[PDB]
Parts: structure tokens; C-alpha cells; sequence
């Protein structure tokens, strides 16, 4: 029975229409990933295949997979593998099971953040709000003690800890790294995340609408062009009469 | 006075129908190559530096 | 240090009207809680409203203010 | 039987048209038509659209009545007591 | 029990009669009727010179349709103006079939 | 008919039910539905198959296949959203074609009608196993309601839902007896769909003005085939635009959650077009008096024909009753949105007023206006 | 056709393609043949069908709902081999079919 509140919505590199994503955060915010939320919440659903998508050079991304991987591999010659090969890999769960993924956040189910943002309601800034805020605990109020108070989180209480202060990292590019920008350089990865044609889908759209306004006017002109005889008719009542 | 277009291109192709429909078969070809690229700009020259097409020119060839 | 845009933002749109304005509401309500906390009272409900304007503020600025 | 053929019987009437190439699609479309989008949209406007107006009314009116029905408790028992 | 209001009756009627578009579209309360199986047999009864005259109309009737032009408003049908032809005519093959019932029953 | 490739194969003979098809002067772009039903149905048996194709149903893997199918399949992200965004414009070019059915009241035909209802009956039932398939928690859930809700029948109700179920639970047999039966079923509504058509062309359409217009007739071919033309396309337009810019607008259902039997979400609802039934059901606090409400609610459609007491027939001419005719149309939008919401009481009553009123609209209402216009027109 | 319960649906007028339909007087069972067929389409219809529920194709795991289907499933067993024993016989079916058609060289159509 929270007032449930919702993020004010921000402009975005893609927000518009034919509004892009830009890789240079995304590449970042990946680091993020590769930094933080690999604690916990995993996303299990896209090979290394990203590689030029997120610039990723074909070398660049594979050595950068190379490290990311890496178990076993003996055991009677049935194994799985160390050090990926191939992007086709996925990346390695902090928890091989919810079991052993709850019980270590303590009752906490950490989700898989793949498609998260198709989830919860109200896009990116659903989180990146949820990302900002954290608040003093009213008068009048006590948590659990892992449940962290934000307004954003519906019960308002979550046993998140804040990841995110300024300089959390550095970035790849070298960018002075800072709570709101880190948070924010992250809020363009996941909403790639569930559509990575996304950037390339739109293409398609500006094709169909200079292909669409041709021929509705010209059936338009043709339909017309056969009911012209229709509505031009006479009539004439000549009764012999 | 000289017949415009039309009255030529009729003479010339719409009358005869494989002629009418010949041109039609052709005029798509080079269309959607020129459609293809002419508009693929208006999509990018509205999109810049937020793609590795221009991005990766970063690091690209190292 | 890099002191963010985005704390930056926030005080010069929480100087605006309506957020002083349920500020004082909070403590408005937390002054009644003060003492009477020993019942149920609670000051949530209100800051929600008080942070609910605060951002929309927030919204057309630091957006556009970071990287 | 032969779909046309038996229709019916029908005495002295007369039909008159042209080829479509005689006439153009566009005989004063602008001007001629543009009047005419009122006495159609005069005609049914009248037993129509007000019954909605109503219903958004209730739309505003219900949501407003639910709001305060519990978004403030401090309301009918402010937090004293 | 109405007399005064009899005469203030009639006004909605003229009023009514003038809020279908028939009216204005030249049609009359005749011409209007769902189909029924008797006017059938009432169309049958009917000479040319009547037949004829409320077939015209329809054909020119529909046709404003197609392109939604109403026709100019004085030519519009008038209140005052009506005929039933066609109901005393249906009016007897509907005895026609009581008298054949009633006998029917038993 | 002198070597007319009509008659040459037989069969073509047949193809003649068409060109010449007689066909009446003034007409609503609104009789371009029955024709563009059709359309989003083909459209449709494309585009499942070939995501039924990569797709498979196994109560541990099914839903994992998906994920696969709109990222690493040739296009196949294009593809699953087609087939879903066909959906619901198709029930709204489902409406629409009953929509017309009234305003001009061509149900007039009579059993003509009775084939469109049943046709209709099957075809929810058919997607609402369809919306099975994604396996989401609201899908989940949302299948786990209704058989619970079948129960109530007093005797024999209890074995019939593990009898549909196949079980105590929700699992694969559920699931996968279904993949047959969404796929399965809509051809035979195909199957069914021309023989609806056949009543129609013993008689010929209907028009406009509630008047036989045997004295004009127009060759298909022609012309309507053109206005068929441009009013197919437009539809896809709306259908692509969707699709791409905004795909999940309609896509309203969140739930890629993958389907925890334990936990619950916040709120279940069922999609978009069901709601205002699915209110009705919340209606009654008898469970039984939800079940004969709800279920009969649509049958009443049958039920209109009984009812139509006028000497003329189309509404465009009777005034009053077309007040009736909106005044529900909005009763209907309305219960929507109220169903667009949860279970607190100022809806609640506001839901529990509209109920009653819905029936008095249709079921009284209606056939008591025309009886006064007679007398008030002198019939 | 007073009142005959063929037209009034105009549906069973078509059923009249039936009823009605002329036949030669000396015909071999060998005629039987072309009705046959169709039985066997039906038939099968329903048995790979309620098949095809219990039964998954997944590369890993498919054959392995095999065996659960003629094991573990009400009359699983009677049924695969329905589905599979109409298949032989009614190709058997089919070639005598067209076995028919030379003997009498009825091409001719
Ligand atoms: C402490 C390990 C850990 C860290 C580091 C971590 N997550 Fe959190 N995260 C959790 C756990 C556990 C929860 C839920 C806590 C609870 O349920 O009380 C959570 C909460 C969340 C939630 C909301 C809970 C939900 O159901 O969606 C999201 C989204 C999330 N984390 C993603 C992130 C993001 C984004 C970051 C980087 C800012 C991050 N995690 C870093 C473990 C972590
Ligand atoms: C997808 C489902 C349907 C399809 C494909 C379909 C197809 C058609 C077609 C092609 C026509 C001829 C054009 C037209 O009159 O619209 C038609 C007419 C009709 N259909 Fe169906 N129809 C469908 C659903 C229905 C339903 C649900 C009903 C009734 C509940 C119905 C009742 C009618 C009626 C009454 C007509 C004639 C309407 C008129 O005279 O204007 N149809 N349908
Ligand atoms: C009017 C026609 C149909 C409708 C309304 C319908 C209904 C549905 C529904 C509700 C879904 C799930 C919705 C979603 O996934 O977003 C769906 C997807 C699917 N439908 Fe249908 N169905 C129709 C015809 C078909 C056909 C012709 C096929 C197969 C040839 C089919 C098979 C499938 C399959 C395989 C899927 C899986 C794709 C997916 O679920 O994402 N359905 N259809
Ligand atoms: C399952 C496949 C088939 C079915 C269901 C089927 C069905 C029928 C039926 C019901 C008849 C009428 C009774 C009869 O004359 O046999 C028939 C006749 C015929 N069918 Fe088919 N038939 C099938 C396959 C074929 C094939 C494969 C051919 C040719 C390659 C064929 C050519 C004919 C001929 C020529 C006749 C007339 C034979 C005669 O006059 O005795 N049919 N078929
Ligand atoms: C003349 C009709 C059909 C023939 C000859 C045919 C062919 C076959 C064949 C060759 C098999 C595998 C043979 C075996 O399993 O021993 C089979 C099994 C199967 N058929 Fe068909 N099919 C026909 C119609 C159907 C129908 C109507 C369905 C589904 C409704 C269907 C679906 C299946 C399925 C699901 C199986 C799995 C059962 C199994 O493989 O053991 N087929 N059918
Ligand atoms: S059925 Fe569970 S609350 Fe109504």
C-alpha cells in the first residue's frame, strides 16, 4: 500500500524516434557489469557475438572473452571447457542455483537482469530513479536490516546495498567516473540489452514511410479513377407516361 | 510542336504490353539500388558518432 | 571529488516552491510524529509527494547537464 | 437464375457517363467537398458524442473520488489518534 | 383524452418526421418498410402507374447515397405531404391469412 | 459462355460465384470488413508456422526455445511480434465487422447470423490458448484461473478440470495438449469460414438504407475488388507501424518472467480484449452467478434477432434506438477500463453499476423504442 | 422438391451431389477402393493427433517421450502402432486404387 511512484522521464541518446543508441556509454556501462552486477544478478542470454556492435574489434571482445571464462574441462574427457574459444558462450552464473544464489544474498533472489526493463513497468528510468534514490529512513519508520529504504522499490525497502557512488571505477575511456554518470552511462546497456536489433530495426522504419506515402495517394488515385464513372451518373425518368 | 513524354512513351511502351510492363521490371532495379543507398543517409546523417560506423573509428585498425 | 551534476541539480530545484513548501509538511507531519510517534504515524506518505514534483523539476535539467 | 438476368423487372429508366479518361479525379475535390464534411459531421454529432462526454467525466470523476478515498490517511483521522 | 394536445401532438410527429432524413432524402413512410412477405403480395396488387412511380424514386434515392450529397433543401419531402397507398392494400392479405388462421385453429 | 475459360475446367464455373457476384451501389467503406477478415487470417498462418518451426513445447525448455527464436534466428525477432501483433488488430477487425452487423441490422438473415456467432465463439478461445504458448507468469496464472474457475459446477465440475488439466497441475500436459489445439484448431474455423460466406450469396448482399436495391447491381470484379485494394493495405500500415516503432504498446503483458508455480504477481489480468468479460466475472460475489453471467453475457448476441420489432429496418432511420445504439457502445468501452482495474470499492460499485445496466440497454431498452416510433409514425 | 429437407438449407442441396448420384449397375468390389481411401485418412487423423500431444520433437530429448508414450500413457501403446499399422495398409490401399485404374485403363478421364 505504497504511493507508487514513477520516474520522470528523461530525454535519451535513443529516446526520440529515430533517436540512436551510442555505443561509447554502452562499451562503459558493459565494464559496469563486468564490474558489479556480476555479483549477483546475471544475464544469461547473449553469446560474445556483440563484438562491432559494441565496437567490440572481432580480437578485442574474443581476448576480452578469453579471461571471462575458464573451468575444468577434465573429467573423463566429458568437460565443458576453460577459456570460452568461440563467442557463442554466455557468461559465467555467480550462483550455480537459486539455492546457492538466495541463501548468500540471505533470502534475497538477486533476477536475471536480461529483459528486466520489459519487466517492471516504466522503461530505464524505472531504475536509473531507483539507481538515484535512496533516502533517510522517516521518523516513525524501521527496515529489515539488508532492506535499504528507497521510495522506488514498491515495498520500499530492498536489501540492495547502493553499488553506485562517485568513482565506484574508471571507465575504459579514461572518464572521470561519477555515481549519477556511471548510473546514468549504464541506463543505455540494458535498453540495448533485450534489442539488440533495436538500432537496426528502426531502420526498416524510416524505409516503409517514404515507401508508404507513395502508393496510398496512387491507389488513392486509381480507386477514384474507376468510381469517377460511378458518381458521375444521370438519371432521367422519361415515362412514356 | 513535338509530342511530350507521355504521348511518345505511350506510343512507345504502355500500348504494348510486354513493353509497358518491360520497363516497369526494369525501373526497380537501379531504383532500390539508388533507394537503398540514397536513404540510408537520412537514417545516419541523423545518426553520428553514436554508432561504431562512426565510433569504432576510435579504435578500428587498432 | 567530480561533485556530480545530478546532487548539484537537485538543491536548486528543491529551492523551488512546492518543495519547501511539503518540506515543511514534513516536518509538519515528523513535528507531530516527534512526540506521537509512539502511535502508528508516519511521515512516508508526504515525502513521497515532496520528492514526487521535486524530480520532474530535476527531470528538464540534469539530463541534459551530464555525459 | 443467371444472377442478372432475373433480378427483376424495372420499365424507362436511363443511365448516362463517360469514359473515365473524359473527366479528371480531382473535379474541384478541394472546393466542392471540403463543405460537405458538415452536414455529415453535423448530422450524427447531434446523437452522439455526448453520452462519452459523460463517461469521461466519470473517468476523471471516479479517479478523483478514489484518490483521496486513500491516498491520504491523515484525511477523515488525521495521524492523531 | 386528448384534444388541445391532439394538435400539440402533432407537432413532434411533423418534428420526428422531420428528424429521419427520408423526409429530406424524398422517400415517404411507405417506401420505407422492411420487407415483408405480404407486400409481396401487395406489391402484386399494385397498377404500374403506382408501381412504377415509388421505383424510380429508389433508384434515384440511393445514388445521392454513394456520393452523401442530400438534395437541396426546399425539394426536400414535406410533412404534410404523405400517402399510404401502400398500407390499404397490405391491409387486406393481413385479414386474409386471420380469416385462413382463425378458420385453421379449428 | 462461348469458350469462356470460365466453364473449360469445371472448377472455374465455380470461380464464377465471384466475378459476376452482383453487388449493391452505395456502400460503407464499412462493408470492406468481411473481405479484410480474411486477410489478417492468412497473413497470420504464415507466420506462426514459421516460428512454430524453431519453437518447441517442453514445460522445462519451451519457454528458453523463444528467447532463442527473436535473437539468433534469421529475422526472427521481425517475426514473433507479427504473428502477436496481428492479433488484436484482428479482433478489432473482428468487431467492426459485427459493428456493422447492427447499425444496419443485417442480421435479418437469419441463420446466417447463428454461423457468424459460432464462428466467433471459437476464434478468442483459440488465441487465449495461444497466449498459453509464451509460457510468461501472467500466462501462466491467467491459464491456472479459468479451469479453476470452471470447478464450481455442482456435481461433476471436480475430475473435468484434471480431467482438461491431465493432472493436479498446470504442467506439460496442460501445456503441450494445447500446442496442438492452437495450432490445430484455426484451420477448421477456415474450413468453417466459407461456409458462412455461402448463406450470404443465396441472397446477395445487404445495403445501406435497409432498402432492396435489386433496381442497381454492379459487377464485382471491377470496382469493389479496387476499394478492396487500397482498404487491404491500410491495415498494415498501422500493423507495420506498431510493430516496429512502439512494439510493446499493445505488449501491455510484461511477463518474460519465466513462470514460478509458487510465486505470484502483484496483478493478474487477463489481455486487453478480454477485460470487460473478465470484469463481469468479478461482478457477482456468487461464483456460480459470475460463471452463468459471464459466459451467457456474449450469448445474448443470439438472442437480437428475436427482438428487432420495427417495419423498417436500418437504424440510419431510426433516430432514437441509434442513441441506444452508442449509449451502449460506450457501456461496453466503459466496463474496459473499469476492468482496466483492481479490486477497490469506488470501482467496485461503479463496476457493479454499469452491470445491470448493460442488459437493461440491450435487452429492453432496444425493443421497446421502435413499438412508440410506429405509433408515433402513424404505422 | 416439395418441402424436401435437401434444399431448405441451401447446404443440403450440394448433399444431393450424393444421394442422387447415378452409379453403374455391374461394378467390382475393385470400386470399393476410392471410398476406401478416405477411410484410412480419417482414422489415422485422430491417432497421430492425440499422438502428437504426449510426444515432443526436441533433438535431445524427443524418442525419450517415445517411451513414455506406449509405457505410461493411458493405452499409450495401442495407439502408436494404430497411427503407424494404418500407414503400410493404406498405401496397400492406394496402389490398388490405382491397380484399378489400368485394368480398366479408366484414364481415359
Ligand atoms: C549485493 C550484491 C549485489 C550487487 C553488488 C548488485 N546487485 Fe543489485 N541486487 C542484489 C540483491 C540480492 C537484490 C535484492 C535485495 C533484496 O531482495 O532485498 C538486488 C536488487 C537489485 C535489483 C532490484 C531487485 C529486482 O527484483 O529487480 C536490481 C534491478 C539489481 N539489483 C540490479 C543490480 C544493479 C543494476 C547493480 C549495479 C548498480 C547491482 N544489482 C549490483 C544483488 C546485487
Ligand atoms: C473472422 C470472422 C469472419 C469472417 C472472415 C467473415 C467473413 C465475412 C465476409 C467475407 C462477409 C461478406 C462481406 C461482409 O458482409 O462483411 C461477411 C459477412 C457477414 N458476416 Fe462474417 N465474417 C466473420 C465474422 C462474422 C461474425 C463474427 C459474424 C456475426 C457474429 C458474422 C456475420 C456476418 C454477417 C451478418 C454478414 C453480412 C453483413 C452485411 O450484410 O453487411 N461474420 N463475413
Ligand atoms: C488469427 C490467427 C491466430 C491467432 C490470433 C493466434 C494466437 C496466438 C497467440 C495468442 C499467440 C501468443 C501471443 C504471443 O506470442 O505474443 C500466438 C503465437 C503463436 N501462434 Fe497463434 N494464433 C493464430 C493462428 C496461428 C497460426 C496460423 C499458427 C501457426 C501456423 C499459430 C501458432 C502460433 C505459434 C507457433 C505461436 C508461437 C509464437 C509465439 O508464441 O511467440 N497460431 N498465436
Ligand atoms: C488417397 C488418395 C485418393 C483418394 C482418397 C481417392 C479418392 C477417390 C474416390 C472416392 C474415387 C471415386 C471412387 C473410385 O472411382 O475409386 C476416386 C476415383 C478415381 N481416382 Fe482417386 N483417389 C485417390 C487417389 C487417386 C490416385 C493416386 C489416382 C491416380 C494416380 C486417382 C485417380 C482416380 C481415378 C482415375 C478415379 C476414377 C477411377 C474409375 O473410374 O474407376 N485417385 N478416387
Ligand atoms: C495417412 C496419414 C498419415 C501417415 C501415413 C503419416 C505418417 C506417419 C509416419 C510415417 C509416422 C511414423 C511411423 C511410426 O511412428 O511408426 C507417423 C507417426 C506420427 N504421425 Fe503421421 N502421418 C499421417 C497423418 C498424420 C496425422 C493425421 C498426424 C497427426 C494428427 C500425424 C502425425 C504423426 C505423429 C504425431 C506421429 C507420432 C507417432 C509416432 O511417430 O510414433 N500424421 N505418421
Ligand atoms: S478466486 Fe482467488 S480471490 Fe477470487
Amino acid at each position: 500500500s505504497d504511493l507508487e511512484l514513477h520516474p520522470p522521464s528523461y530525454p535519451w541518446s535513443h529516446r526520440g524516434l529515430l533517436s540512436s543508441l551510442d555505443h561509447t556509454s554502452i562499451r562503459r556501462g558493459f565494464q559496469v557489469y563486468k564490474q558489479v552486477c556480476s555479483s549477483c544478478h546475471s544475464m544469461d542470454y547473449v553469446a560474445y557475438r556483440h563484438l562491432v556492435g559494441v565496437c567490440y574489434t572481432e580480437d578485442e571482445a574474443k581476448a576480452l572473452a578469453e579471461e571471462v571464462e575458464v573451468q575444468d574441462g577434465p573429467n573423463e574427457d566429458g568437460e565443458m571447457f576453460m577459456r570460452p574459444g568461440k563467442l557463442s558462450d554466455y557468461f559465467p552464473k555467480p550462483y550455480p542455483n537459486p539455492e546457492a544464489a538466495r541463501a548468500a544474498n540471505n533470502g534475497a533472489l538477486p533476477p536475471d537482469l536480461s529483459y528486466i526493463v520489459r519487466a517492471r513497468h516504466g522503461g530505464e528510468d524505472y531504475v536509473f530513479s531507483l539507481l538515484t534514490g535512496y533516502c533517510e529512513p522517516p521518523t516513525g519508520v524501521s527496515l529489515r536490516e539488508g532492506l535499504y529504504f528507497n521510495p522506488y522499490f514498491p515495498g520500499q525497502a530492498i536489501g540492495m546495498a547502493p553499488p553506485i557512488y562517485n568513482e565506484v571505477l574508471e571507465f575504459d575511456d579514461g572518464t572521470p567516473a561519477t555515481m549519477s554518470q556511471v548510473a546514468k552511462d549504464v541506463c543505455t546497456f540494458l535498453r540495448w540489452a533485450a534489442e539488440p536489433e533495436h538500432d537496426h530495426r528502426k531502420r526498416m522504419g524510416l524505409k516503409m514511410l517514404l515507401m508508404m506515402g507513395l502508393l496510398l495517394p496512387l491507389v488513392y488515385a486509381m480507386k477514384r479513377h474507376k468510381w469517377s464513372v460511378l458518381k458521375s451518373r444521370k438519371l432521367a425518368y422519361r415515362p412514356p407516361k | 510542336v513535338a509530342p511530350t513524354l507521355t504521348a511518345r512513351l505511350y506510343s512507345l511502351l504502355f500500348r504494348r504490353t510486354s513493353t509497358f510492363a518491360l520497363t516497369i521490371v526494369v525501373g526497380a532495379l537501379f531504383f532500390e539500388r539508388a533507394f537503398d543507398q540514397g536513404a540510408d543517409a537520412i537514417y545516419e546523417h541523423i545518426n553520428e558518432g553514436k554508432l561504431w560506423k562512426h565510433i569504432k573509428h576510435k579504435y578500428e585498425n587498432k | 571529488e567530480l561533485v556530480d551534476p545530478l546532487t548539484t541539480v537537485r538543491e536548486q530545484c528543491e529551492q523551488l516552491e512546492k518543495c519547501v513548501k511539503a518540506r515543511e509538511r514534513l516536518e509538519l507531519c515528523d513535528e507531530r510524529v516527534s512526540s506521537r510517534s509512539q502511535t502508528e504515524e508516519d511521515c512516508t506518505e508526504e515525502l513521497l509527494d515532496f520528492l514526487h514534483a521535486r524530480d520532474h523539476c530535476v527531470a528538464h535539467k540534469l539530463f541534459n547537464s551530464l555525459k | 437464375g443467371r444472377q442478372f438476368g432475373h433480378l427483376t423487372r424495372v420499365r424507362h429508366v436511363i443511365t448516362y457517363s463517360l469514359s473515365p479518361f473524359e473527366q479528371r479525379a480531382f473535379p474541384h475535390y478541394f472546393s466542392k467537398g471540403i463543405p460537405n464534411v458538415l452536414r455529415r459531421t453535423r448530422a450524427c454529432i447531434l446523437r452522439v458524442a455526448p453520452p462519452f462526454v459523460a463517461f469521461y467525466l466519470v473517468y476523471t470523476w471516479g479517479t478523483q473520488e478514489f484518490e483521496k478515498s486513500k491516498r491520504k490517511n491523515p484525511a477523515a483521522y488525521e495521524n492523531d489518534r | 383524452a386528448v384534444s388541445a394536445s391532439s394538435r400539440w401532438l402533432e407537432g413532434i410527429r411533423k418534428w420526428y418526421y422531420n428528424a429521419a432524413g427520408f423526409n429530406k432524402l424524398g422517400l415517404m413512410r411507405d417506401d420505407t418498410i422492411h420487407e415483408n412477405d405480404d407486400v409481396k403480395e401487395a406489391i402484386r396488387r399494385l397498377p404500374e402507374n403506382l408501381y412504377n412511380d415509388r421505383v424510380f424514386r429508389i433508384k434515384r434515392a440511393l445514388d445521392l447515397s454513394m456520393r452523401q450529397q442530400i438534395l437541396p433543401k426546399e425539394q426536400w419531402t414535406k410533412y404534410e405531404e404523405d400517402k399510404s397507398y401502400l398500407e390499404p392494400y397490405l391491409k387486406e392479405v393481413i385479414r386474409e391469412r386471420k380469416e385462413r388462421e382463425e378458420w385453421a385453429k379449428k | 459462355m462461348t469458350n469462356i475459360r470460365k466453364s473449360h475446367p469445371l472448377m472455374k464455373i465455380v470461380n464464377n460465384a465471384f466475378i459476376d457476384l452482383p453487388a449493391p451501389s452505395n456502400i460503407s467503406s464499412w462493408w470492406n470488413f468481411g473481405s479484410l477478415l480474411g486477410i489478417c487470417l492468412i497473413l497470420q498462418i504464415l507466420t506462426g508456422l514459421f516460428l512454430a518451426m524453431h519453437y518447441t513445447s517442453d514445460t522445462t525448455t519451451a519457454f528458453s526455445s523463444v528467447t532463442h527464436i527473436c535473437r539468433d534466428v534469421n529475422y526472427g525477432w521481425i517475426i514473433r511480434y507479427m504473428h502477436a501483433n496481428g492479433a488484436s488488430m484482428f479482433f478489432i477487425c473482428l468487431y467492426m465487422h459485427v459493428g456493422r452487423g447492427l447499425y444496419y441490422g443485417s442480421y435479418t438473415f437469419l441463420e446466417t447470423w447463428n454461423i457468424g456467432v459460432i464462428l466467433l465463439l471459437t476464434v478468442m478461445a483459440t488465441a487465449f490458448m495461444g497466449y498459453v504458448l509464451p509460457w510468461g507468469q501472467m500466462s501462466f496464472w491467467g491459464a491456472t484461473v479459468i479451469t479453476n474457475l470452471l470447478s464450481a459446477i455442482p456435481y461433476i465440475g471436480t475430475n473435468l478440470v484434471e480431467w482438461i488439466w491431465g493432472g493436479f497441475s498446470v504442467d506439460k500436459a496442460t501445456l503441450t495438449r494445447f500446442f496442438a489445439f492452437h495450432f490445430i484448431l484455426p484451420f477448421i474455423i477456415m474450413a468453417i469460414a466459407m461456409v458462412h460466406l455461402l448463406f450470404l450469396h443465396e441472397t446477395g448482399s445487404n445495403n445501406p438504407t435497409g432498402i432492396s436495391s435489386d433496381v442497381d447491381k454492379i459487377p464485382f470484379h471491377p470496382y469493389y475488388t479496387i476499394k478492396d485494394i487500397l482498404g487491404a493495405l491500410l491495415l498494415i500500415l498501422a500493423l507495420m507501424l506498431l510493430v516496429l516503432f512502439a512494439p510493446d504498446l499493445l505488449g501491455d503483458p510484461d511477463n518474460y518472467t519465466p513462470a514460478n508455480p509458487l510465486n505470484t504477481p502483484p496483478h493478474i489480468k487477463p489481455e486487453w480484449y478480454f477485460l470487460f468479460a473478465y470484469a463481469i466475472l468479478r461482478s457477482i460475489p456468487n461464483k456460480l452467478g459470475g460463471v452463468l453471467a459471464l459466459a451467457f453475457s456474449i450469448l445474448i448476441l443470439a438472442l437480437i434477432p428475436l427482438l428487432h420489432t420495427s417495419k423498417q429496418r436500418s437504424m440510419m432511420f431510426r433516430p432514437l434506438s441509434q442513441c441506444l445504439f452508442w449509449a451502449l457502445v460506450a457501456d461496453l468501452l466503459t466496463l474496459t477500463w473499469i476492468g482496466g482495474q483492481p479490486v477497490e470499492h469506488p470501482y467496485i460499485t461503479i463496476g457493479q453499476l454499469a452491470s445491470v445496466l448493460y442488459f437493461l440497454l440491450i435487452l429492453v431498452l432496444m425493443p421497446t423504442a421502435g413499438t412508440i416510433e410506429n405509433k408515433l409514425l402513424k404505422w
